[PDB]
């Protein structure tokens, strides 16, 4: 099966280099063609060029030049990425981009596409989350309905998983994703909405997974 | 490799004893015919060949064997009477900021009938849509050089080849080697060979 | 550089009405040599158009490709609701390959006015040193409002952050919300905390308001 | 030439068993593989079993295990598929095919050159049932752009068939004849439908010719306007 | 067994044209792949055995190849004759599985379908069942969806769809669907619609009619 | 060098079944492999070479096929001494690397495990350090995940496991877990629980106990 | 007749082996052409014949 | 590197006799003396088989 396999997600510090790594399997390698795009969380899909496996050349965007470097390697199939002097600006989705080829030709477009690679740039440290639960009180009722939530603050990396009473309440549970606070930390907020009659006869429990920093939190509400 | 030369030695006595002192032992590696007893036999055209490439493809030269210069540039046939010379040559094709005027080709549409002369150099189209003669997407220029530097392994140093290629037909044998001559002797039963009459 | 632009920031319509989409870009490239992709949240793109008129494998004819030059269109003949998503056009030839902004296709309805609640910080978080005060806004069809926090009477900026959820399936409702973060000397060096709400559907501006002393 | 003629097919209940017979002509049979294909409306084909020359190699799907025997005899130049307790799955049409290198499969080069026409094998509790045709009159609802649609629904008859026509074969034009369907109940169902003019309401009138052979049960239905 | 799949299972297509279907299988059955071509009501004839070898009288326009677990057929020139239904079947075991076929469909205009609704007649409903038809008429895509709905609820499960042939003329299909309900629980309720879905309609059709109304 | 892996680490297996091992390189080896079979407790011994040709003395059972970069060491039926460890071998030249493994298990219906935590002995903590153990005792799913909370806070990097062999009564596995630190440590804290998660329990088990609590 | 790769020396005259013994034995005066080719594509089967 | 064959010798062999010789080969006038490079050669070459 044509395919590509990239490099599991990773987390440097500014001003160094970091290396992405892309598998091709399936199909001729060496007659096919390896386009690198990165795309940050709602920023633009950018090129960072493109190599004939074949052949080698290489060409760069003025953009992105003079800290980025391609190589391949014919025996393990793999593309390989460079990048060096990271920056904040570095902090997104390394995507590899080849077009299949069948047989001898080669369809005229990229249609096998990575699964995306995670680099993070940031000189903070992996550190636990600090879990605090939003009481419901008078004020936050509305119409019979009561919301309620847990709010995940300071955690480096951000897989902060949330399932609330081992995940038997689902319905109404809003998980937002994570925004990065000027330390460098990474916060979020869930919360949901319940009746108002069920504040004094059902229990509230949110569970947080954030497995970087091997941490596990479950609050009262 | 991709432009190779084609010399006919013709009309002559060849010297093949010299050809031992070139290179530390050998590469001499001789396919179809005994290497040691070629002087006495007699043949009826000899065409000659020169190239040069890297380490890996003095290998894939060899008949019958498929490596992409070997199909691509020069391809010896299946049925072959003759051989080939190689050896290092560092010295006097090596550059400290690299040789360009060594090149090889990478891909072709297929592969040479055996001694085809092709120097293509044409925009290849390895897709269906009209490459139009101009680089870009799926769009290859088909001609790479090398780039021969000292700093380079011996598997990457440049190799300077010669293939010889023997060949017999209805002609009355004319480039075939030396015969070598002893004193004459005098009033002594001697058995004697004067240029054939014995 | 040849930068593509996308004019059309918002597409929203009805499943199955005219959807066209444009790219425009800076200088001109070659006739063959542009790209469509569709991008759903959490799924990588994958190509639509190649060549600026023709389709993928796979590709219903509803999508085409049209356009010459600088300028060119994707069309969709009728919309479905698998079709919602981000649609990026990239070129091919020329030697830089950049995409283009990206047209958001969503559905569209009647403006709704949203459901303003307001959270206090709890005991347990105040027990931390920390306090954040929580603003949500639920059931709006415009998905982009204007959220200001008031405390005692004057503006607070630079201290919130917002965070939008993506348009449900069921009855066309974004959902926003607005976390003020401060410290716990912070918050109870203050009485009164609001978070103002400026959005379309309200005919005036509604605020969510509490005291410390009231809780 | 080279010709296969498939016999012995017919409509059978479920409990009762039959033998298809297989012909063989313009062919050496002694040396040639035989195979049975059956093909059930609408849902491709599917192999039945495989014989060899020397009746050796004898293989069938494991779907049609243990119910099915297929033998051969180069006496009368004939491939016998034998059937024991049939079931609502034999309902198919079978192809008698030959092979071309006197065995199954294994070998590099194997086919099916030549596919019989086939014979009709249908397993159902049946029992013959007049047909119940039905007018789809035409109103305010069926009337678009001056056409009227109008048609008969045939409803009801264990057995499939039920050749429709209207006005006697004078009303071609327009006619769609939709196939049947199984309904839940056993019964076969239909509809024929024509376009007409919707200026001809009133002034021509239109009758759907139904005729159900097994059954002997001929009904002409006259489609009318609805009045309200 | 092995199990072969047929990657399109409907191409539209021209004259002149290139077709190629794709016959993936499971484990690996070397090159022992053949195809069929089934005429409208005949037996289907073989093309191509071996995947690369023509057998006899085949138009040289038939071609093909396969290595692996990947085959394709793949015809060069579209002629009339060509239209049809082809099937792709393993030879590797004894067991043989037949593929479930590709067919190839002529290409004219999309036209927009009219759709019609036909409430159940006093007779039909004098028997105690009611069953309601929706006319779906005159479309070239076969690709056509019906929704029943019942006083504005989705129903399920009671509806049957029937799909004519190309038509001859215009080369547009039609298309019934008919819901079947008790005479009880068609008197229960009051507005019946079907819904239609089609690439060419620019919104969703519905047709309705009032049982209480003439 | 070539970096050889096996795709199945543990691959439970009844008397009867086929078992197929997946031994998968980076570059393209020939035919130059060959398997292992380690008894417990004892030396390696041949299966097969050069991935076709049974050595010698070996149950026709076992059985062998593979091109290129790929190979298949298939069991057609099993036996009670097949229960072992099996490993591949390449050979295509100097740099010779023995794979990861692959281990045979035996197949019998999943249990839940009993969870036990002991806290630190009184003599322990005279020695200025303390050790709590928290005990697995018959889990048939060998893959068990425990994890320690101290005063609702989850620990990592301070605790060691260790499981027994499959037993020869009951075919039950043991596991041990064991926190240690110091006696300041245990003394600054006061509730110590083991999270066990295993395939037989519907949701975790936690045992825990109060330092302050006889 | 068929017969395998390595006794095809035993189908002609003055040689003897298991094949030319007893299933086809060929005279001392012979005046004829013997004709033999490869039939692998041809009779082979996966599971064997 | 296991198998060695001889290419150069002084004068032709006698039947059924063999010879161990590892003597350095002299097709010059001028001596050898066990290491030159110039119309000198090492009698035996190895094969190479792959």
């Amino acid at each position: 099966q044509m395919q590509l396999v990239q490099s599991g997600p990773e987390v440097k510090k500014p001003g160094t280099s970091v290396k992405v790594s892309c598998k091709a399997s399936g199909f001729t390698f060496t007659s096919s063609a390896v386009q690198w795009v990165r795309q940050a969380r709602g920023q633009r899909l950018e090129w960072i060029g493109w190599i004939v496996v074949g052949s080698g050349n290489t060409d760069y965007a003025q953009q992105f030049q003079e800290r980025v470097t391609i190589t391949r390697d014919m025996s393990t199939s793999t593309a390989y990425m460079e990048l060096s002097s990271l920056g904040s600006e570095d902090t997104a989705v390394y995507y590899c981009a080849a077009p299949n080829c069948s047989g001898g030709s080669c369809y005229d477009g990229f249609d096998l596409w990575g699964q995306g690679t995670m680099v993070t740039v940031s000189s903070a440290s992996t550190k636990g989350p600090s879990v605090f639960p939003l009481a419901p009180s008078s004020k936050s009722t509305s119409g019979g309905t009561a919301a309620l939530g847990c709010l995940v603050k300071d955690y480096f990396p951000e897989p902060v998983t949330v399932s609330w009473n081992s995940g038997a309440l689902t319905s109404g549970v809003h998980t937002f994703p994570a925004v990065l606070q000027s330390s460098g930390l990474y916060s979020l907020s869930s919360v949901v909405t319940v009746p108002s009659s069920s504040l004094g006869t059902q229990t509230y429990i949110c569970n947080v997974n954030h497995k970087p920093s091997n941490t596990k939190v479950d609050k009262k509400v | 490799v991709y432009a190779w030369n084609r010399k006919r030695i013709s009309n002559c006595v060849a010297d093949y004893s010299v050809l031992y002192n070139l290179a530390p032992f050998f590469t001499f590696k001789c396919y179809g015919v005994s290497p040691t007893k070629l002087n006495d036999l007699c043949f009826t055209n000899v065409y000659a060949d020169s190239f040069v490439i890297r380490g890996d493809e003095v290998r894939q030269i060899a008949p019958g064997q498929t490596g992409n210069i070997a199909d691509y540039n020069y391809k010896l046939p299946d049925d072959f009477t003759g051989c080939v010379i190689a050896w290092n040559s560092n010295k006097l094709d090596s550059k400290v900021s690299g040789n360009y005027n060594y090149l090889y080709r990478l891909f072709r549409k297929s592969n040479l009938k055996p001694f085809e002369r092709d120097i293509s150099t044409e925009i290849y189209q390895a897709g269906n849509k009209p490459c139009n003669g101009v680089a870009g997407f799926n769009c290859y220029f088909p001609l790479r050089s090398y780039s021969f530097r000292p700093t380079y392994g011996v598997g990457h140093q440049p190799y300077r080849v010669v293939v010889l290629s023997f060949e017999l037909l209805h002609a009355p044998a004319t480039v075939c080697g030396p015969k070598k001559s002893t004193n004459l002797v005098k009033n002594k039963c001697v058995n004697f060979n004067f240029n054939g009459l014995k | 550089e040849i930068v593509l632009t996308q004019s059309p920031g918002t597409l929203s319509l009805s499943p199955g009405e005219r959807a066209t989409l444009s790219c425009r870009g800076s200088q001109s490239v070659r006739s063959s040599y542009l790209g469509w992709y569709q991008q759903k949240p959490g799924q990588a793109p994958r190509l639509l158009i190649y060549g600026a008129s023709s389709r993928a494998t796979g590709i219903p004819d509803r999508f085409s490709g049209s356009g010459s030059g600088t300028d060119f269109t994707l069309t969709i003949s009728r919309l479905e609701p698998e079709d919602f998503a981000v649609y990026y056009c990239q070129q091919y030839g020329s030697s830089p390959w950049t995409f283009g902004q990206g047209t958001k296709v969503e559905i569209k309805g009647t403006v709704a006015a949203p459901s303003v609640f307001i959270f206090p910080p709890s005991d347990e978080q105040l027990k931390s040193g920390t306090a954040s005060v929580v603003c949500l806004l639920n059931n709006f069809y415009p998905r982009e409002a204007k959220v200001q926090w008031k405390v005692d009477n004057a503006l607070q900026s630079g201290n919130s952050q917002e965070s939008v959820t993506e348009q449900d399936s069921k009855d066309s409702t974004y959902s926003l919300s607005s976390t003020l973060t401060l410290s716990k000397a912070d918050y109870e060096k203050h009485k009164v905390y609001a978070c103002e709400v400026t959005h379309q559907g309200l005919s005036s501006p509604v605020t969510k308001s509490f005291n410390r002393g009231e809780c | 030439e080279v010709q296969l003629v498939e016999s012995g097919g017919g409509l059978v209940q479920p409990g009762r068993s039959l033998r298809l017979s297989c012909a063989a002509s313009g062919f050496r049979f002694d040396d040639y593989a035989l195979h049975w294909v059956r093909q059930a409306p609408e849902k491709g084909l599917e192999w039945v079993s495989g014989i060899s020359w020397n009746s050796n190699n004898i293989g069938y799907a494991e779907s049609v295990k243990g119910r099915f025997t297929i033998s051969r005899d180069t006496a009368k130049k004939s491939l016998y598929l034998q059937m024991n307790d049939l079931r609502a799955e034999d309902t198919a049409l079978y192809y008698c095919v030959k092979d071309r290198h006197y065995d199954s499969s294994g070998y590099f080069v194997n086919g099916f050159d030549i596919w019989g026409q086939g014979t009709l094998v249908t397993v159902s509790a049946a029992s013959t049932k007049g047909p119940s045709v039905f007018p789809l009159a035409p109103s305010s609802k069926s009337t678009s752009g001056g056409t009227a649609a109008l048609g008969c629904l045939v409803k009801d008859y264990f057995p499939e068939p039920v050749t429709v026509s209207w006005n006697s074969g004078a009303l071609t034009s327009g006619v769609h004849t939709f196939p049947a369907v199984l309904q839940s109940s056993g019964l076969y169902s239909l509809s024929s439908v024509v376009t007409v003019p919707s200026s001809s309401l009133g002034t021509q009138t239109y009758i759907c010719n139904v005729n159900h052979k097994p059954s002997n049960t001929k009904v002409d239905k006259r489609v009318e306007p609805k009045s309200c």
